[PDB]
């Protein structure tokens, strides 16, 4: 019966703090398919090379 | 708090013998807390 202005905005203020208890809410990876017998570049657990 | 661990099939009951055997990284604890003293706690007339 009141207005949408009063209708609650379901609010999640993402309070996050940095550089303590080492970074744990993190960014994922996107994979590919394996290739063989081809001079290519690669990335494995941070390790990168060709 | 890295936990290097290993069980080797010794066959004796008393003071550590000679011989060679490595350990293995069994589990790490990705905490960042401060620790400087420990205490044993057994399975406690």
């Amino acid at each position: 019966t009141n207005g949408v202005g009063y209708q609650p905005y379901r609010v999640v203020v993402l309070s996050f703090e940095l550089l303590h208890a080492p970074a744990t809410v993190c960014g994922p990876k996107k994979s590919t398919n394996l290739v063989k017998n081809k001079c290519v570049n690669f990335n494995f657990n941070g390790l990168t090379g060709t | 708090f890295k936990i290097y661990s290993k069980h080797t099939p010794i066959n004796l009951v008393r003071d550590l013998p000679q011989g060679f055997s490595a350990l293995e990284p069994l589990v790490d604890l990705p905490i960042g807390i401060n620790i400087t003293r420990f205490q044993t706690l057994l399975a406690l007339l």
